């Protein structure tokens, strides 16, 4: 099943990454960031550019061409929204173990179609789209997050937000706890990876001793993650979990339909729901690091 | 995105979905003469606002009721004058309501059913959401008796199967020959739902007339913003009064602007991070006037218009900049802030929090600028500073 590919979320020293949209302006920039950070970027693709070198690495026409010749195991997509969904499908066809689609703006209908087959296979794990990516502090950085704030540590960060993810990262490094693995699942409704996937990885990673979940109002993402922890992060060796949900001060949204209300039945409910699973919700976004730190001291883990 | 009923219904017309024939009118006199042009027994008048619950709503005019019908055209203008320009308030509007600014051949109703097609994560794609007991009280009926709500997931590859359309039609109570006409209308709605890249198509009531006609009496369509590049003609139809002109001029340079009632104007590179800043400002006692999102892209032009825009309305005695993760060295935008601040000459305090590539050489750019620009280190610091400006 598709869950069998969760393991591919945990990038590391060895994963060999390639870049779809390599010559693109964003592809090039964030590709350099990865090379300078130490990520093992072995090349990228760009139709009509196969056989030319870029950033000192080979460019290929398709992904299979780029995979067999480099032995890649992860891909990061910067293809523009109109063709990004196809970029994913190309990686799945090439059975790339991990695909990280950064691109924001993919039509929901495209991703509904991508995700449809994605759930019918277990070879390729997808992160995103419209996410900052995944970063193993020190070992591998797949995405746009600034690497100069991370530090290999004991805390696993899972975030549905974007730039807000960096606050939790910058605060856990400052307190000295560092990050074991930070994953951004993005803000799109139909994605390859959700909270429950990263929590499963975090709850079973020894290097992950504390957890920070970052969310925001809207949807049921946070509640589903909450019910998971309530059924798998309870009992004996329970790993402390901290959370911050942005938007408690957001105004009403102005509806135009009953559909959303009927399928539902954000705000305080997300907060108190996470609390039900024993999660410590930091009210301010500035004290995420200072909170997880103390939850570690509450049970003598420093 | 969201289009008005009359616009969503014309789309339905051009795609085999049957609705009432209608005419649009800007003034209350044209609504009266246009109601005379319709030539129909009973006529229904509806207020067009990007919001539901119009029927059970109130009016700034005290008209009480966003939808009404009568067999006397003169009553159209009589009732149309009383809302053109007023704020229609419903249980979906933000209390104040929406400034109103259609006359259709009213048809007789013998049975109301709720029908909606949408993309839903839990269902991993399209869903047929229906209930035999539709009407305005759908949400109440949905809450008191959940079992009255029928869901049918659709396979995005196979599409709407006749067996699925027939089952939904049957669950909505369409018996006899109606079951086929309704099922076909369900298939024709789903196909349109996919054609237009809609996240939601809600038909409430999905009506049954005494003459055995399955009609869509109301059309609420939500369009996927991410599909605008493929839906040119449809996104061309979004009226030129989307919220407020303060919002539209912002979007001209792709800047997401959300307005509020406050004194601090936020400026963040991230929706989630923008809502967070608004939160922590609230915790410290401030109250943000709004926030202007940057997402990821950044250009010296946007910072120029960004400041020119936030200082537009006079309800901003301070602005807060919080750029944490710009794809460009903020040392470059720091000079885009100074340039966009001394040439614009703004008379409001300015709090800046930057964190990223070479932030040391960037923070001193503001300090040694001679301009009213206070620097901040963390999110908590940025908030207390912005609050400290009264
Ligand atoms: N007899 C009759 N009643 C109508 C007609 N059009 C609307 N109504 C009545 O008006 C009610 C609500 O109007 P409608 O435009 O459908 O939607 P609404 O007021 O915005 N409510 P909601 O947002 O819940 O769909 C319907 O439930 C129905 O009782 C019509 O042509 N004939
Ligand atoms: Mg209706």
């Amino acid at each position: 099943s598709y869950t069998a590919s969760r393991k591919h979320l945990y990038v590391d020293k060895n994963t060999k990454v390639i870049c779809q949209g390599f010559t693109g302006k964003q592809g090039t920039f964030h590709s350099q960031q990865a090379l300078e950070y130490g990520t093992n970027l072995v090349g990228g693709t760009t139709p009509g550019k196969g056989g030319k070198t870029h950033l000192g690495l080979p460019v290929f026409n398709t992904v299979k061409e780029a995979k067999e010749q480099t032995g890649a195991t992860a891909s990061v997509i910067y293809v523009p929204p109109p063709f990004a969904a196809a970029a994913i499908n190309e990686a799945i066809d090439a059975e790339v173990p991990l695909v990280v689609c950064i691109t924001e703006g993919i039509p929901q209908q495209d991703m509904v179609r991508v995700k449809h087959r994605l759930l019918r296979q277990g070879k390729t794990r997808l992160i995103g789209p419209n996410c900052p990516g995944v970063i193993n502090p020190g070992e591998c950085k797949i995405g746009i997050m600034p690497g100069h704030i991370h530090k290999k540590g004991r805390i696993g960060i899972v975030s549905r937000s974007g730039t807000l993810t960096y606050e939790a990262v910058h605060q856990t490094t400052q307190v000295g706890l560092g990050q074991s693995l930070c994953v951004g699942i993005g803000g799109d409704p139909f994605n390859g990876t959700d909270f429950t996937d990263c929590l499963e990885i975090f709850l079973n990673d020894p290097a992950t001793e504390g957890i920070i979940l970052i969310g925001e109002i809207g949807g049921n993402a946070e509640e589903n993650a909450a019910e998971f922890l309530k059924q798998h992060n309870s009992g004996p060796k329970s790993k402390p979990v901290v959370s911050f949900i942005a938007g408690l001060t957001a105004p009403p949204g102005r509806r135009m339909g009953h559909a959303g209300a009927i399928i539902a039945g954000g705000a305080k409910e997300k907060i108190t729901a996470l609390q039900s699973a024993g999660v410590v919700v930091s009210m301010s976004p500035a004290q995420l690091g200072t909170t997880i730190y103390k939850e570690f001291e509450k049970r003598k883990m420093l | 995105m969201n289009l008005q009923e009359y616009q969503s219904k014309k789309l339905m017309s051009d795609n085999g979905v049957k609705v009432q024939r209608f005419f649009v009118a800007d003034t209350a006199n044209e609504a009266l003469e246009a109601a005379k042009r319709l030539n129909a027994k009973e006529i229904v008048l509806k207020a067009q606002i990007l919001a539901g619950g119009r029927g059970k709503g109130v009016f700034s005019s005290g008209l009480k009721g966003g939808v009404h019908l009568t067999k006397d055209p003169e009553v159209v203008g009589q009732l149309a004058k009383q809302m053109i320009g007023y704020n229609l308030a419903t249980k979906q509007t933000p209390k104040e309501g929406v400034k109103v600014n259609m006359v259709a051949e009213a048809l007789d109703i013998s049975r109301e059913t709720y029908l909606a097609i949408l993309m839903d994560r839990s269902c991993n794609g399209p869903v047929l959401v229906g209930s035999p007991q539709g009407g305005v009280d759908i949400e109440e009926v949905a809450a008191s008796n959940p079992e009255l709500i029928f869901k049918e997931q659709i396979d995005i590859i196979e599409g709407i199967k006749d067996s699925q359309a027939q089952r939904m039609a049957e669950n909505l109570g369409f018996l006899g020959p109606l079951q086929n006409q309704a099922a076909d209308q369900i298939k024709k709605l789903y196909n349109l739902f996919l054609k237009i890249d809609a996240t939601q198509v809600e038909v409430n009531p999905f009506g049954e007339t005494p003459e055995g006609q399955v009609v869509c009496f109301d059309a609420k369509i939500n369009f996927d913003d991410n599909a605008e590049f493929r839906q040119k003609d449809i996104f061309a139809m979004d009226d030129k009064s989307e919220n407020e002109p303060i919002e539209n001029e912002a979007a001209k340079y792709d800047l997401k602007y959300i307005g509020l009632d406050g004194n601090i104007a936020c400026f963040v590179n991230g929706a989630g991070l923008a809502m967070a800043t608004c939160d922590i400002i609230f915790l410290n006692g401030g109250k943000p006037a709004n926030f202007l999102d940057l997402g990821g892209g950044v250009k010296e032009s946007q910072v120029y218009q960004a400041f020119k825009l936030l200082t537009a309305d006079p309800k901003v005695e301070a602005i807060l900049v919080n750029i944490f993760g710009g794809i460009v060295n903020c040392a470059i935008i720091a000079n885009g802030i100074t340039k966009a601040c001394r040439e614009l000459e703004l008379k409001v305090p300015l709090v800046v929090r930057l964190e990223g590539t070479n932030v040391h050489e960037a923070q001193n750019i503001l300090t040694n600028s001679g301009l009213p620009i206070t620097s901040a280190v963390d999110l908590e610091d940025a908030a207390k500073k912005a609050v400290a400006s009264v």
